[PDB]
């Protein structure tokens, strides 16, 4: 549901 | 508890779609239809906040996620354009026994809500939600659990994604990651270097003979969390038996033969949408990791080693269960995405991410 990447 | 009691009247005819659309129950056993669903999601499903990556669920993965024990054909609800029969909408429910605080309830997990980019703002998604609700109610189920990136009223928990680089150069090239604030690329690669072999004795892939033991391990472990699945033996076999390119589960067999721990992670690549040299990002996701004798840190270290040996570019994990105890130590970096958990038709106090013991694909 959420495609997170490195902040 | 429940907001509204179990209904005494549920609509028997499907809800009306806007003109030009039609319902279609998708039979994923038809390779044609499964490919249509794969294409829909691969071209229109969730992307990162900057529209550089997009989930690439494989057809086999969709079969694994959408048909656990007790799955129903009518809960794979699709929407097609009437004139050319093109698949343009989808939503799914799968059954699950979900424990919320002390209450074990038969619920559905809602997932894969997707509408074609060109047919959005036509009020298709609300009809999809209503219709899956109707089809679930007619089966006698009146609560649901699901996740979302959007902040809706009253989530039960908010979890944060963390990411462990396994292929730092590629991650930087595609802008999934960035160069260290004060290190060269080479020193970053040396920083994230993993051992070549796992450390835990008795670590081996899960096999059918492990099912009952794994069941025993997980249902006990999950007792400490406020939201968690309760699995029978069929469900354990479905969710954890190895399926190449989909789900990996490794157990720790002690010398006498008893299982004391296990780790698991599933395979979920992302399309890299605009890079001249990279088209895909191979990502592993932490699933359920249970520890009774091996330290969780060593467990997850071996998990990282195995994911690396299998060619993954990154290992992702949420900050739920006890994950906060190893994220920083194992050199995870905090992600830019938050995942909210929601219960439908159940009112209860919210909790912390470390009390969430449920992972959805
Ligand atoms: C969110 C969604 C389904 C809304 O579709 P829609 O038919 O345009 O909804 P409408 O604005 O007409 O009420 C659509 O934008 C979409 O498919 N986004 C990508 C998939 C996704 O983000 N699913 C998460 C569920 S919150
Ligand atoms: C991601 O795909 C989750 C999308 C959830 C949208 C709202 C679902 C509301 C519950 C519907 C099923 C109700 C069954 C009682
Ligand atoms: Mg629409």
């Amino acid at each position: 549901k959420v495609l997170s990447k490195i902040f | 508890g429940a907001i509204e009691p179990d209904k005494d009247n549920v609509r028997q005819e499907p809800y009306s779609l806007p003109q030009g659309f039609m319902w279609d129950t998708l039979d994923l056993s038809d390779a044609e239809v499964l490919k249509e669903l794969y294409t829909l999601l691969n071209e229109n499903y969730v992307e990162d906040d900057d529209n550089m990556f997009r989930f690439d669920y494989s057809p086999e993965f969709l079969l694994w996620a959408l048909r656990p024990p007790g799955w129903l054909l009518q809960w794979h609800c699709g929407v097609r354009v009437s004139s050319n029969k093109k698949l343009v909408g989808f939503i799914s429910a799968i059954p699950a026994n979900i424990r919320i605080y002390d209450s074990v309830k038969k619920m559905v997990e809602i997932n894969f809500l997707c509408v074609h980019k060109k047919l959005r703002s036509k009020r298709v998604a609300p009809v999809l939600i209503r219709e899956i609700t109707r089809r679930v109610n007619l089966e006698g189920i009146f609560q649901a659990v699901y996740t979302a990136g959007v902040v809706l009223p009253k989530p039960i928990a908010t979890c944060r994604y963390w990411h462990r680089s396994l292929n730092p150069r590629k991650l930087v090239e595609v802008k999934f990651s960035h160069l260290s604030r004060n290190m060269t690329l080479q020193r970053t690669m040396k920083l994230y270097r993993l051992p070549d072999v796992t450390k835990t004795s008795g670590l081996r892939p899960m096999e059918p003979k492990d099912i009952k033991s794994v069941r025993e391990l997980i249902n006990t472990y999950l007792k400490q969390f406020h939201l968690a699945p309760v699995m029978d033996e069929e469900e354990v076999a479905h969710w954890f038996l190895p399926r190449e390119h989909i789900i990996d589960t490794f157990v720790v067999e002690s010398p006498n033969g008893k299982l004391t721990d296990f780790l698991s992670f599933y395979t979920l690549p992302s399309t890299v949408m605009h890079h001249p040299a990279h088209k895909s990002l191979k990502a592993a996701y932490s699933f359920y990791n249970i520890h009774t004798e091996t330290p969780l840190l060593d467990l997850m270290s071996d998990a990282l080693i195995l994911a690396k040996s299998k060619g993954f570019d990154v290992f992702n994990a949420l900050d739920l269960m006890e994950n906060k105890t190893f994220l920083e130590k194992l050199k995870f970096g905090i992600g830019d995405g938050n995942l909210q958990y929601y219960l439908y038709n159940w009112r209860c106090p919210g909790t912390d991410s470390e009390k969430v013991g449920l992972v959805l694909q």
